[PDB]
């Protein structure tokens, strides 16, 4: 996919660097357009950095800091959109790129820790915030840089804070370049000035001719005049073609405004138009793909199995929020407060963050850490959406089995934007978690548990959507022990799936289930009960089924399908006992029904309408 | 499956005579067999339970006997309201079985029918098609014959004939005759009859009238 | 007291999909059984379909298998027949039926009944003609007017006289398949002599797959 | 906290153009049709129209469809109600709402902005007195007031003595002359032994013209 | 164009006790009605929708109902905090119109008008203009129309009636009227006086301008 997210982290240091890398190279892996952010922090010397080629557009804003790499390529990178800023004043941010200064003194021919040169031949578009670079003590060039061309006119925060402190004496800009301002020694690094040489009143051009002039709804450069021509399209990218906004779906008559469906609508998505949303986001009425439904909007699956919001009539349902959803917003965790939102919340909406807190308690909010028998709340939910972060469980709990009937996690909200789990400061041994069989988006981290297997081992690619998700292994419980000891799935458990030790958790098997366990075989003619085969399930036949082994013993659930009763036959149905008939529909037992020879409940031919006291031998009321 | 094969539903009999309906099993159905009534139109009731005991708000008079596999529902006096279809259901499986009903009418008096003609009316001949009714009502026995003469000649091919059910209390049938003509060959002729042909008439009776005189 | 009203019954597609609710009033439905039962039109009944709600338990006719879908609901106090991939021969009348729980395994109290027919066929608003008592159609002292209702369908039309408070010689027509496809109907009723002059006669014309109301009046 | 600050509001010749913008702010901007709603002066509600972010689509009333036009910059969360073809019954203040579900009921609605069409100009007020007489007065009660008249711009603040004869102080609502010109009424009531000696001073304050005018109110030859 | 109209047009009523509004629509809407609250000189603030059901957070005080074409918001504890306007708005049928407009107040005495009457001032005299100024101050309720006597007859279009709102403490109805007139309008006659139609003072008072003495 072209399309990926970015992460969402600012200072915040790696959840570990051998982690670290392998998510930034998951995250940006033939990505093309980064919707969010983009952040390079901690990367270490000769840090590979190719998978950063093909980025052409970034949604959000480009941060870096605090590298010992001395180059990083970003040479199709072309505009930077500025969505969200960092510090709320700034879209690229390059700072503290160098040795930290202290003591790291360099052998003879060793390049000192920093960011050498800058080299962006064509970043040539900045739509909002400004520059902040500090703190390079290698950096070269960054002074004659012209910002302003870089800048979009409606970007009217030209703010610049750029430093030129160095440790290195920079050669001279070749002479090549034009105006001494290059990016870098190499002749083809000058900048190109595509708005300080354009035509009166031309935002970008491709040159200084008065029909160079960019269409009006370009971004940096153009390849011809034609709006289909832009290098980046400035609001929408329909098909190719740079609009203003994307068709509309519904089409209204001038007079009654009457919706009659468009064939040629289109859904927003970022800064293109896509003729159906996504996998995961939502379509609403409105027609843009989003993540939370409107207000008085709730969640309805379609007939095709995507979801949209559709408009109630009556007073939405009680959805359940979590934490982090609406007014929740802020709490942190589940004490034993919020706790007890989560009676019979069979779909859950929200984070369900857990700090240490949780099962550690605060004195100052009197909350002692929460039972591990508090934990009932959470058994009949069935979807969560957004992720679930896990830093305390009770070591009375072997693992996370608590939510056995989980099916869905979606990722519609991330932790740092990048995270859809995590799995740190756990001492579990497994998951348990049998039912869970999707996993909507983002990476899943398991992370610092040293008494985990079941990874190496989980049926993984099943359940996520898209080749950008990837899962994290790190400071978890060797495999090789975990093996050794024998942490993994049993036989019926089909291709070596599970979650867990014991033959309760496979996402499939070869033979039957009753329930909550794959069986080695349903017990229809030899075993301690009968059971009938159905959808692979070995449904017990009737207690009155008289188990003759040798015959199929019922042919279902209710009594009539039997192949002989064992006791008496009150037709079409087995009894143990012949019941005493009733004559109305409202109770009254006038008994006035005895068991046959054969078991036949025959009706008893005595009548005592005024309920004799004399009772006949077979049990009939005996007339006085 | 088990086949419920009834008594055959031509019975016809007069008031007080004992009727039998054989009902016979393909294999045992011990006594799991109830008679149950329905007029055509509308819902059945149980008439007797369990192949033995009359059920509340039954006379008397209705009975029914069992004798290995074959079930005789008796009806001592037969009366009028006793004109419908009797399903000796039997429940002795799961899916209950029925049979195929024994119409049981009342022997009566050779019925004349009442007939009428109907033709178009003022609205009926501006609507753009004739359609000329002949009706008979109340004739025993069903057998009656309609033709239709315009120029005084055989319609067939055109005509549609419908019979209504047996009377609960007349123990007899009324039928439905319909002459379907454009307009466009409608008015070619003057004068349009009907003639029936009953084994309740002494001779074919014919009505006409002369179209167009108001 | 114990009564089952069924409804939706009318006039259906092949192909399509159509559903019967059978509500229960008089009596809880918990402790019971309901059958669905067609009465095939000009044939014997045909017992369908069995549930038992209080545990929701169903069974289904070999033929019907695999097309319906039974339910029921006991909160409600009701069941929920959805028949899918009508066939031609479908067409009939179905009937919700109980039973007596105990040593009683009679159909004691059936449903009224509702029509289904699957004939891919137009829906055709009546036509009412009056036809007036003439003096070629006397009968002695009585005099025999009615109403001539034609092409409607799917049938029946409800033909009301008076709005039924007088049932005095009233003789109601079994509707007729026209060869364009459509029914006719003629309520003819009989009057004597004297009531004649004194009290026109009201005959309401009712086809609900058409939505259509008429009513009409025969005088002289 | 959801909020749509409206802006742009200020005076237009009639049959003018003008530009309200109303910046959102506190939810997903592209997820709600958001509509613009005149209230004029005591009157009930009306619906102008309402727009739909992503297309661009308008839907508004049928009195307006050749006179109003709706623009979104979804890149400033704004919303550009452009008003065109004016005239005199356009006095209003326009709530900017948001639809709840795209179904026309609206819930967050911002302060509004006098949108005010005239062809008068700003004008200093006139003061004048309403000083009684000892029978102009019933009991021990005593009525005396000033009126101001003819001003143009709303608003413009009276005070009794500076603020000293806060009681049974009776300001109505101004009242819309011939003109856009304004009036409005400002009595109290005092103690009839107070007329002999109590000062009384008006003060009228008028900020968009900058004029403050003190009068006296003591009965002269009353 | 479906003109949802609204009943009372006034509804005075003290705090705590039980009062109804009544909204009713031009055509028939199944469920379609919005129920408004409006304060004097704010954002109005949705209330109910679907014509049952309580928007969020809004006190349960209320809660209209109705459908069709009748609807109807009831109150069962009249507040200090709920004295302000409302309406309906009908969310069926273009074009999505409002009402009209039905107040609350809290209901008190009767106390009749302390109305006194004024001569123009000379000031006006020399400026070319006239007016002439009536007031009436605390009395209770709304009701009270004031009709301005010229003489013994009266005019219309130069009367101007200013109100202020439910005062807070004494909770009355303070009022002024201002006739204006041309310079030389005013020397056209002498008597001048303004009547209240109140049930306040039992019968109208007329009162006299200090023309000569001031
Ligand atoms: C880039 O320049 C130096 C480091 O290369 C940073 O400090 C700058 O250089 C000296 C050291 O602080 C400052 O001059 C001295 O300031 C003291 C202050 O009391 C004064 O007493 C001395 O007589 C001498 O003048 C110089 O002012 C300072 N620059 C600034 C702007 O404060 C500097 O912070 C580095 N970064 C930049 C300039 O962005
Ligand atoms: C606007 O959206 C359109 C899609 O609606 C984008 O068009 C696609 O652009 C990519 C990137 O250039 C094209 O992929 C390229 O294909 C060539 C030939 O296969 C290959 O040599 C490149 O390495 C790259 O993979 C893709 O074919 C093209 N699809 C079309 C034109 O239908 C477009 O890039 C977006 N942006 C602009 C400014 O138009
Ligand atoms: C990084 O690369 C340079 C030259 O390519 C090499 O001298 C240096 O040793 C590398 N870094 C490490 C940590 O080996
Ligand atoms: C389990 O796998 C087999 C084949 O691998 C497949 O036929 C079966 O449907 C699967 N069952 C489930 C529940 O996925
Ligand atoms: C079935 O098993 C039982 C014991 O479980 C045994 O006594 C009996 O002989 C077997 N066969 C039949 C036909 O019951």
């Amino acid at each position: 996919t072209q399309v990926c997210t970015g992460t969402d982290m600012k200072l915040r240091l790696p959840a570990s660097p051998e982690t670290h890398l392998d998510m930034l190279r998951h995250l940006y892996q033939g990505c093309q357009v980064v919707q969010g952010n983009l952040e390079l922090t901690y990367l270490p010397t000769n840090a590979s950095l190719s998978f950063l080629q093909d980025i052409q557009e970034v949604q959000g804003y480009v941060l870096i800091a605090h590298n010992q790499v001395r180059q990083v390529p970003l040479q199709r990178l072309r505009i930077v959109r500025g969505t969200q800023l960092f510090e709320d004043n700034y879209a690229l941010a390059v700072l503290d790129n160098g040795d930290p200064l202290n003591n790291t003194t360099p052998v003879t021919g060793a390049s000192p820790g920093g960011l050498r040169e800058l080299q962006l031949r064509s970043l040539t578009e900045i739509l909002k915030g400004g520059v902040l670079i500090q703190r390079n003590p290698q950096l070269c060039y960054q002074d004659t840089i012209l910002w302003k061309d870089i800048f979009h006119k409606n970007n009217q925060l030209a703010l610049t804070l750029i430093d030129t402190n160095r440790s290195r004496a920079c050669h001279p800009c070749s002479p090549m370049c034009k105006g001494s301002r290059c990016w870098g020694e190499s002749s083809e690094d000058c900048q190109s000035l595509t708005r300080t040489v354009c035509a009166g009143g031309c935002a970008r051009c491709k040159g200084p001719l008065p029909t160079d002039c960019c269409h009006e709804q370009c971004a940096a450069g153009c390849t011809g005049p034609k709006h289909s021509d832009c290098l980046a399209c400035l609001h929408f990218n329909h098909s190719g073609i740079c609009e203003l906004h994307c068709p509309a779906l519904v089409t209204y008559n001038t007079d009654t405004f009457e919706s009659m469906p468009n064939p040629e609508g289109r859904y927003t998505f970022g800064a293109s138009c896509v003729t159906a949303c996504p996998y995961n986001y939502l379509s609403t009425d409105v027609g843009s793909c989003t993540l939370v439904c409107p207000l008085h909007n709730q969640e309805v699956t379609a007939e095709d199995g995507t979801q949209r919001c559709e408009k109630c009539s009556k007073p939405c349902a009680r959805v359940c929020y979590g934490l982090g959803m609406e007014h929740l917003r802020e709490v942190r965790a589940v004490t034993s407060a919020n706790i007890q939102e989560f009676a019979g919340c069979k779909k859950i909406f929200g984070s369900l963050a857990f700090l240490p807190e949780s099962f550690d308690g605060d004195p100052a909010s009197n909350t002692a850490p929460l039972q591990p028998e508090q934990l009932q709340v959470f058994e009949t939910l069935e979807e969560i959406t957004g992720y679930l972060y896990i830093s305390a469980w009770p070591d009375s709990l072997p693992d996370l089995s608590v939510f056995q009937n989980l099916q869905v996690i979606r990722g519609r909200i991330l932790h740092n934007g990048a995270y859809s789990l995590t799995l740190q400061g756990l001492g579990i041994s497994w998951l348990g978690l049998r039912s869970l069989r999707e996993l909507g988006s983002g990476l899943a981290l398991i992370h610092h548990n040293t008494h985990l297997c079941f990874v190496h081992t989980v049926p993984w690619d099943q359940l996520f959507r898209n080749p950008h998700q990837a899962l994290l292994h790190t400071a978890n419980r060797p495999e090789d022990e975990c093996v050794g000891e024998g942490l993994a799935c049993h036989q019926l458990c089909a291709r070596g799936h599970c979650w867990g030790p014991g033959p309760t958790q496979c996402v499939n098997c070869s033979q039957f289930l009753r329930g909550q366990e794959c069986v080695e075989e349903c017990r229809v003619l030899q075993g301690l009960p009968r059971e009938y085969v159905n959808a692979r399930h070995c449904l017990p036949c009737h207690p009155e089924c008289q188990p003759q082994n040798g015959s199929v013993t019922c042919f279902g659930p209710e009594a009539d399908q039997c192949v002989a009763c064992a006791h008496y036959k009150d037709p079409p149905f087995c009894v143990a006992r012949c019941p005493s008939g009733v004559k109305p529909d409202l109770s009254y037992m006038p008994i006035w029904k005895f068991p046959d020879e054969e078991g036949a409940c025959q009706p008893c031919p005595i009548n005592c309408t005024h309920s004799c006291v004399d009772l006949d031998d077979k049990g009939c009321p005996a007339e006085q | 499956d088990i086949q419920m094969t009834q008594s055959p539903s031509s019975l016809s009999a007069s008031v007080g005579d004992r009727v039998t309906i054989t009902c016979r099993a393909s294999q045992d159905v011990n006594t799991a067999v109830a008679w149950y009534q329905q007029k055509p139109g509308k819902a059945p009731k149980l008439l007797i339970y369990s192949a033995s005991f009359l059920y509340s708000g039954v006379p008397s008079r209705f009975s029914g006997s069992r004798s290995g596999t074959d079930f005789t529902l008796t009806i001592s006096s037969l009366q009028p309201e006793d004109f419908a279809t009797y399903y000796c259901q039997q429940h002795y499986t799961t899916p209950p079985t029925f049979g195929q009903g024994t119409k049981v009418e009342i022997k009566r008096t050779v019925a004349a029918p009442s007939v009428f003609i109907f033709p178009p009316s003022d609205e009926q001949l501006k609507s753009g098609t004739a359609s000329v009714v002949c009706l008979l009502n109340n004739f025993y026995p069903r057998e009656a014959k309609v033709q239709w003469k315009v120029d005084n000649a055989l319609q067939s091919g055109n005509s549609q004939e419908s019979v209504t059910e047996q009377d609960s209390k007349d123990s007899t049938y009324s039928l439905s005759s319909t002459l379907t003509l454009s307009k466009a060959d409608y008015e070619k002729h003057k004068v349009y009859a009907c003639e029936v042909t009953h084994q309740g008439l002494s001779s074919p009776v014919t009505k006409s009238f002369n179209r167009g005189e108001c | 007291e114990v009564q089952l009203v069924e409804s939706g019954g009318g006039l259906v597609q092949p192909g399509g999909s159509l559903r019967l609710s059978c509500a229960a009033s008089g009596f809880n439905i918990k402790d019971t059984y309901i059958h669905w039962v067609r009465q095939a039109p000009g044939k014997g009944l045909e017992w369908v379909a069995r549930i038992y709600p209080t545990n929701g338990y169903t069974r289904y006719a070999d033929s019907v298998k695999g097309r319906f879908t039974i339910s029921a609901d006991t909160s409600k106090n009701t069941a929920y027949l959805q028949m899918n991939s009508l066939r031609a021969e479908d067409t009939a009348v179905y009937y919700c039926s109980r039973w007596g729980g105990d040593g009683f395994y009679a159909m004691d109290y059936w449903g009224q009944g509702t029509l289904v027919t699957v004939s891919s066929a137009s829906t055709k608003g009546p036509s009412v003609f009056p036809l007036a008592p003439s003096s070629k159609s006397t009968s002695g002292g009585t005099a025999a007017l009615g109403c001539l209702v034609k092409d409607y369908f799917p049938e029946p039309v409800t033909v009301s006289w008076n709005s039924g408070a007088l049932t005095s010689g009233v003789h109601t027509f079994p509707a007729v398949l026209q060869s364009s496809g459509l029914y006719s109907l003629s309520s003819v009723v009989t009057v004597p002599s004297s009531s004649l002059g004194t009290q026109t006669y009201i005959c309401n014309v009712n086809h609900k797959p058409s939505n259509t109301k008429v009513d009409k009046k025969v005088e002289p």
